[PDB]
RNA sequence: UAACCGGAGAGGGAACCCACU
């Protein structure tokens, strides 16, 4: 019912239940998404 | 509720820095450990249960007489030895109530050490064990379906057993929900724990992953059964069908690209569990060696013995196993020209990380579990008695009940159950006419603590009604 | 540096005869 798009797809299921509401993150966003970790991982 | 977090995943970390007993810390492969569970130890049924280091039960025994009787103090002796003379053990792992039961254990070291009764033959040391993850793991599911005859001493002293062979398989065995019926910090009950219960799985991945998981262990036995819900890129829902996967055609695992040759994995899935699986039998297929370094891991160990490859994979056996057996050449490899190499050929900057493909030729499936721990008296004091002394504190009033007198001395027993010592200073004697009018024999008075001693079997308590404001 | 015990409202009726104040 809901296990076959976790066991028969070619993505991880760690990795699907790591990025679940959106998945992946492209190359433009890598960037941006890299200095606002820098700019939040710092507090 | 960041900083909570923290503090429960350092104690995580403290608790997920596994350290199972193994054979002189290196007949037959792990030690033969006879668990001990007790329930009262006072004319009680006390069970013990010798399961091999195979991880699976052997024997058991009971014990319902004791040194209940006041004076037949060889009883329980005499039951040890012809115990003893019934089990063929290699490890002692004895639990821990009181501190009666730490002269119980006295009692069956003495029995054990003053007879060579270890092997039958050579003494083998009694290893003390803290046990609160064993109370906890046998009255889980899981222990209520190994046997549904005997009661929960014995499945505590299973727990005991299998905890002494690595607790790490416990953490694999209990549901992540089990996990949470663990207090590590009294203050994570008010924060949100679905964060703090991912964390705790992030925590029991990371130890999945630098220890490493075995495959042929998984279809044979089912305490070593359920290890995949753990490993990278394979949850519960792909743990769960690659073990039915793995009983339900008998497949077993010659190499690591099993489930890529009979199409039981994805491949991208498969090359993110290329350095997670690990078998018995490719050489390195039960290491941390990927299938697109495996003709690196091989050169640089046919340049570690400067033999010529015969088509390396498993034929130079000489530069391949003799590197298992001992490292042979680490002088003609050099990983400058090693990465030079890995960046014409390969294409990536991998310097460092072999390193890690010649520690895995020198020694494969290396285990990141730290070395087994002894208990260190307040490891001890915290183990059975279950109270730590930052809990007490120096101006808090606590009820003492006397029991005993020493000759002079308030000799006596708390609520928690640690025997505290009161000198003469506070019963108004030295030598002289004592201590009824400070305090009653039996009774049980509250004082005002002054010391805090627990470890020795001392504690301060003030008598005097001038001394507790 | 100790010490074993434990469970409680039962339960019927109809018919006939004898006797008491």
């Amino acid at each position: 019912d809901q296990d076959n798009e976790i066991r028969a797809t070619d993505l991880p299921e760690r990795f699907q239940l790591r990025s679940i509401p959106v998945k992946g993150a492209e190359d433009d966003e890598l960037e941006e998404e890299a200095d606002w970790i820098y700019r939040n991982a710092f507090a | 509720k960041e900083y909570v977090i923290k503090a429960c995943s350092r104690k995580l970390y403290n608790w997920l820095r596994v350290a199972p007993y193994r054979p002189d810390q290196q007949q037959g492969k792990g030690i033969r450990v006879l668990g001990i569970a007790f329930s009262s130890a006072r004319d009680h049924p006390v069970f013990c249960a010798l399961v091999n280091g195979e991880g699976e039960v052997t024997d058991f025994l009971r014990l319902p007489h004791f040194t209940e009787e006041r004076e037949k103090k060889a009883q329980d002796i005499e039951t040890l030895k012809k115990f003893l003379l019934n089990k063929k053990p290699h490890v002692v792992t004895v639990a821990g109530e009181n501190r009666d039961a730490q002269m119980l254990i006295e009692d069956v070291k003495r029995i054990v050490h003053e007879l060579d009764q270890g092997q039958q033959l050579s003494s083998i040391g009694v290893e003390l064990v803290d046990n609160e993850l064993a109370i906890l793991y046998m009255n889980s599911k899981k222990s209520e379906a190994e046997f549904r005859d005997y009661p929960p001493v014995l499945r505590q002293a299973v727990s005991l057993a299998r905890r002494i062979q690595d607790p790490l398989i416990e953490f694999a065995q209990v549901c992540s929900e089990d996990i949470l019926c663990l207090k590590f910090h009294p203050l994570q009950e008010h924060v949100v724990k679905e964060e703090l219960l991912n964390a705790l799985y992030c925590e029991f991945i990371n130890r999945v992953n630098e220890v490493g998981v075995d495959v042929n262990r998984a279809i044979a036995h089912p305490y070593s059964q359920a290890l995949i819900q753990y490993v990278c890129g394979l949850g519960p829902r792909k743990g769960t069908h690659l073990l039915k996967i793995l009983k339900q055609n008998n497949t077993r695992l010659e190499s690591r690209t099993q489930l890529v040759t009979m199409c039981h994995m994805g491949p991208k899935v498969f090359m993110n569990c290329a350095g997670f699986l690990k078998i018995d039998t490719e050489v390195l297929d039960g290491s941390r060696v990927h299938p697109e370094t495996y003709e690196w891991a091989r050169k640089m160990a046919v340049d570690a013995l400067e033999y010529d490859e015969s088509a390396e994979d498993a034929n130079p056996a000489g530069a391949l196993e003799e590197i298992l057996e001992n490292p042979e050449r680490l002088k003609d490899l050099d990983l400058d020209a090693f990465a030079e190499e890995l960046e014409r050929q390969g294409y990536g900057d991998k310097h460092i990380t072999l390193y890690d493909i010649r520690a895995e030729l020198s020694c494969r499936y290396k285990d990141l579990r730290t070395a087994y721990r002894s208990p260190n008296t307040e490891e001890i004091f915290n183990m059975l008695t279950k109270e730590t002394p930052e809990t007490f504190y120096i101006g808090k009033l606590i009820i003492c009940n006397v029991t005993g007198i020493a000759h002079i001395g308030v000799k006596t027993r708390l609520d928690n159950g640690v025997t505290g010592f009161i000198p003469t200073k506070f019963l108004s004697d030295k030598v002289v006419k004592r201590p009824e009018e400070r305090v009653k024999v039996g009774m049980t008075v509250h004082c005002r603590i002054m010391k805090i001693d627990i470890e020795k079997f001392s504690a301060d308590l003030t008598c005097r009604t001038s001394d507790l404001m």
